[PDB]
RNA sequence: UGUGAAUUAAAAGUAAAAAUCCGAUAAUAAUGGAAUGAUAAAAGCUAUUUAAGGUAAGAUUAAUAAAUUUAAUCCCGAGAAUAGAAACUCUUGAAGAAGUAAAUUAUCUACCCGUCUUGAAACACGGACCAAGGAGUCUAACAUGGAUGCGAAUGAGAAUAGCAGGAAAGCUAUAACAUGAAGAGAAAACGAAAAACUAUGAGAGUGUAGAAAUACAUUUAGCAAUAGUAUCUUUCAA
RNA sequence: AUAAACAUACUUUGAAUCGGCCAAGUCUGGUAAGCAGGACUGGCGAUGCGGGAUGAACCGAACGUCGAGAUAAAGUGCCAAA
RNA sequence: AAAAUGAAGACAUUUUAACGAGUAAGGAAACGAAAUGGCGUAAGGACAACAAAAGUAGUAAAGAUUUAAAGUAAUUUAGAU
């Protein structure tokens, strides 16, 4: 009967060990290279970020038609909505176009974990169901070799082969309110404002928003 | 009683509600007004293939 | 609020037999159960066609049944509509399942040696559909379709509703 | 407020290229157009007979019919809220071969060359080569290490303002 | 056993301007005026009926005693709610005489059905009796 | 002669205490609450077994070291198997509880309705007050559409003629005709098959697999619809 | 690359409407105008809510009935919560 | 909207998810998983104590004035005079 549940349980454990090995091993290699570059007097250029998290800051009223279309193609259809975005020349230009309406940056692993674990959900049969078990994730993304929520987190964070199929299943997160800016959300974050690229400082804003 | 003459205001918004209706595939496949000799060549082959097909259908 | 493309309106598909006919309502229940349980595309097709309106359920004559069934000798035509009789041409032997058979059409099928089933007998014999040939009648042969459009058009003119002094 | 003439507002549109007057090339009338080709309509004001309408200038179309002196071209036109199919007949003096698919035709040949070797490799039993990778937007650059022996440093600071007068 | 009946708005939705004119009754009518204060939901006057005020489906049409209403005109009407005496309650119609009301009240006690007009049209047995 | 930014020697120091500043962060936790709930067993938690594991960091020692370096033996130990436990208090109410209504007070809140208008609370018009009456109806022709009957037919409540019953109702009338089955031409004069073709498409099986649903491969079928065709009737012209 | 199955393609029948007004890192006539007329977009009209004391258009944000919490524009001597 | 169930329960079925501003204007009736749901006025044809005396009514009708209850509302219900 339900002897497969233990078989399912162990398999999730085995993948979790594999997933954490990949993230830890890749992180270790960066430190070793930085350590050796300093010894040899070289210069080390860190790799550009691959994952971007964008949040919709401004409402739905008074938006240009071209800006309106882009925010729909990024699934930022509501204020205080977060999505993950693959970083390339195509998407970076799009985010610049809608800069006054979004704030984005590069998330850490703990940010990705807390977003998926607390505010995560999937689109199953047209229904936005929150994540409640790995059996609901195995059904949703079985053919994409994602069977557990940890596998979901690892594929998002490392931007794997099936990011697009995995990302499109995740519904855009719904976040709470938080202090957006120092001055106001009418200027860029560089000017002390609210919108624009926050680089690694988006994690602090997401901490108060999750 | 002078009136405003003309405005394009709200005309692009109206045009994109039920947006630009593209033509179907059958619109690009019309052959009216093609080459006269090319039409003669195509018709000659179609009549040759059809007659052969119907002759075979008659045998069986 | 939320910026959607459109708001949810009722989907324009019928999911029940139109009208108060008690027997057609029973057929919808019979095939709604079969489509749901057997999960067969055939019962889904019959259930979908049973809910079309009268104008969307055009007739099929014995002449078209004869031709479509020529290379299907041991088969059962399944047409969700009335079956009329084409008096111009002979009626071969065939088993036909249809909503209604015209008095002249049923006698022509019966005399030739065929069988005029209804849609409950077919569900009893071939519920999932095994020796069936799905058949539907033509829709564009209606006289209304001639007059649709602008008759002044250069490509496909309409047909000019007649009236005062229609030369 | 303009007039509704056929060739209105063409002081600059219909002007010839600077030092590009007179007769055209000989390649224009010697180029062979086949059905399904991509062409560009470019009105040549030097030839006033059969000049295409000024709204089609610069549009890219498809050859749909080849006539003894004219080349049929099929472009798309935009109307109130729809798009219509326009079928024109243009002499080769007003059209030009289009390079819209030039890059695509390069990938088609690269794949076909690879697929031609695979039937050879599969015939001889050797493992077969993979097709070229798909195009991607400029990806994030990976981690790179810069040697410390061939490096010079330039200090950057805001510049003291100097009068241009 | 009886659930908690929650009413979202216990007041009355009175017609606009009904408090100023006697010709305008208090039965509600949606204002269709192009300049109407209420229909534009001005601050201070933005109280209109909506589907959002509807009470819970479970506790809808339920009397405060915890039962529903079932009007009766004779003794045979009671027999329709004798299997559901924990769900319904007899309510003698307003035109039923006093002689017939005793028969209904006497029988409803036999069938253990509550009557909500138990002291209706009673005789003058209030003083000197 | 004194202070002294900075630098230098020796002692101490394995370079994690505490406090403040500066950077870095915010979340795991503990203790008090608040809003809406629930009350019963747990994929709870705890105890006993073996042992995947502990990637700077569970401990110690060794070799050495600007190490998230390499070993050794100790500890703890996830899975799994075996045994474990939750049924409560006090106050108020037929001397009127909880709720609800009316009146008054207090804080907050509230411009005249209908209408034409880009825009009215408007110094724009109608309106003193109440009751009753008060405005998309009927006839005729056409079309679309939803339900209905019959179907190359449909109607024949066309007039009209009969029946029982006494009947402005009901029933019966091999029937003139209306619409349709054939279309084009101004008219004379005519009047439709190569028993069709091509493309995509609805349905039905069989096998394998994941394994729960469901997905892949193969055989067959070709309706509706759209487009394109060969052929045929009429017209100067399809 | 991204998004898209209550997707997409529509078909038929029909209503109302074509007096418009405003803003601007825009333009033309004019000395200028809360003047006259245009290009692109967003609004008001058809729209309430929080802020600008008050205001059709400005700023935030668009509304089923509610409870609790972080927030937006913008504020924190009293009116006035800080 | 999608799944599940379905001759009759009942609240116009059960579960899950998204959604809910609005002038002019549209959404006729019927349609079991119902192609919007309902309230009110009058008149016509039936139904209304199933055992042969079969809806209410001089043991007090309709109307009127009020007191309370049900419904988001249109309105309905009952008490007293």
């Amino acid at each position: 009967c339900k002897a497969r549940c233990q078989a399912f349980r162990k398999e999730v454990i085995l993948r979790t060990i594999k997933n954490h090995k990949d993230i830890e091993a890749a992180k270790k290699a960066v430190y070793t290279a930085k350590k050796n570059a300093e010894i040899n007097g070289d210069l080390y250029a860190e790799a550009d970020p691959k994952l971007i998290v964008a949040i919709r800051i401004r409402g739905i009223n008074g938006v240009s038609p071209k800006i309106k279309k882009i925010l729909k193609l990024l699934r930022l259809r509501q204020i205080n909505n977060a999505v993950f975005i693959k970083a390339n020349a195509s998407t970076i230009k799009m985010l610049r176009l809608v800069d006054p309406y979004v704030t984005y940056g590069y998330p850490t692993l703990e940010t990705v974990q807390k977003l998926i674990y607390k505010r995560g959900a999937l689109k199953i049969n047209g229904n936005r169901m929150p994540i409640t078990s790995n059996c609901m994730i195995k059904k949703a993304l079985g053919d994409k070799d994602v069977v557990c929520v940890d596998d979901l987190v690892h594929e998002i964070y490392t931007v794997g082969k099936h990011f697009k199929e995995v990302n499109n299943k995740l519904a855009p997160f719904k976040l709470n309110g938080a202090k957006i800016a120092e001055k106001n959300k009418k200027i860029h974050f560089i000017l002390g404002g609210g919108f624009g690229n926050r680089e690694l400082l988006i994690n602090k804003l997401l901490a108060n928003m999750i | 009683s002078k009136d405003k003459n003309r405005s394009s205001h709200n005309q692009s918004h109206k045009a994109h509600r039920n947006g630009f209706y593209k033509p179907k595939k059958s619109a690009y496949m019309s052959t009216k007004g093609m080459n006269v000799q090319v039409l003669k060549n195509t018709k000659a082959q179609r009549k040759f293939a059809l007659a052969k097909k119907l002759e075979a259908k008659k045998a069986a | 609020a939320i910026d959607l493309d459109r708001h949810h309106v009722r989907k324009h598909v019928s999911k029940t037999a139109r009208g108060n006919n008690a027997y057609m309502k029973l057929l919808v229940r019979l095939y709604g159960f079969l489509a749901r349980r057997t999960q067969s595309k055939f019962a889904k097709t019959i259930l979908h066609r049973l809910c079309l309106s009268r104008v969307n359920r055009p007739i099929v004559s014995t002449s078209k049944l004869a031709c479509l069934m020529k290379k299907h000798p041991e088969e059962t035509a399944v047409c969700v509509n009335t079956v009329t009789y084409d008096s111009r041409y002979p009626v071969p032997k065939m088993n036909v399942c249809a909503l209604k058979f015209t008095k002249t059409a049923e006698a022509a099928i019966t005399k030739a040696g065929g069988k005029c089933l209804r849609f409950d007998e077919l569900a009893l014999k071939a519920p999932t559909g095994r020796k069936t040939v799905l058949i539907r009648g033509k829709r564009n042969v209606r006289e209304a379709l001639k007059h649709f459009g602008k008759v002044c058009a250069k490509k496909n003119p309409a047909k000019q509703y007649k009236g005062k002094q229609t030369k | 407020p303009l007039s509704n003439g056929r060739n209105r507002r063409t002081r600059k549109l219909f002007k010839r290229p600077f030092r590009g007057h007179g007769l055209s090339n000989t390649s224009t009338i010697l180029h062979t157009y086949k059905v399904g080709d991509y062409v560009t309509i470019l009105c040549n004001s030097s030839i006033q007979h059969g000049l295409p309408y000024k709204a089609f200038h610069g549009k890219t179309g498809r050859v749909w019919n080849v006539n003894p002196h004219a080349i049929g071209v099929m472009v798309n036109k935009k109307v109130n809220n729809r798009i219509v199919v326009k079928r024109l007949h243009i002499s080769p003096e007003h059209i030009k071969p289009s390079g819209c698919q030039k890059d695509f035709l390069e990938r088609k040949a690269a794949v076909a060359a690879i697929r031609k070797q695979n039937i050879q490799l599969k015939k001889e039993g050797k493992p077969l080569l993979p097709l070229p990778a798909k195009r991607l937007p400029k990806q994030p650059r990976p981690a790179e290490l810069i040697k410390g022996a061939d490096i010079k440093f330039t200090t950057v600071a805001p510049l003291k303002f100097e009068e241009l007068y | 056993i009886k659930p908690k009946i929650v009413k979202k708005y216990t007041g009355h939705f009175k017609r606009f301007d009904s408090n100023r004119f006697l010709r305008v009754k208090a039965s509600w009518r949606v204002p269709r005026g192009i300049d109407n204060r209420l229909r534009r939901k001005f601050k201070g006057t933005n109280l209109l009926p909506k589907i959002g005020y509807g009470s819970a489906k479970a506790t809808r049409n339920m009397l405060p005693c915890g039962l529903y209403k079932f009007p009766v005109r004779n003794t045979t009407d009671l027999e329709m709610i004798m299997m559901q005496n924990r769900k319904y309650a007899a309510e003698i119609s307003h035109a039923v005489s006093a002689k017939k009301r005793q028969e209904i009240i006497q029988r409803a006690k036999i069938l253990n059905i509550r009557v909500l007009n138990a002291d209706a049209r009673i005789k003058k047995q209030e003083v000197a009796q």
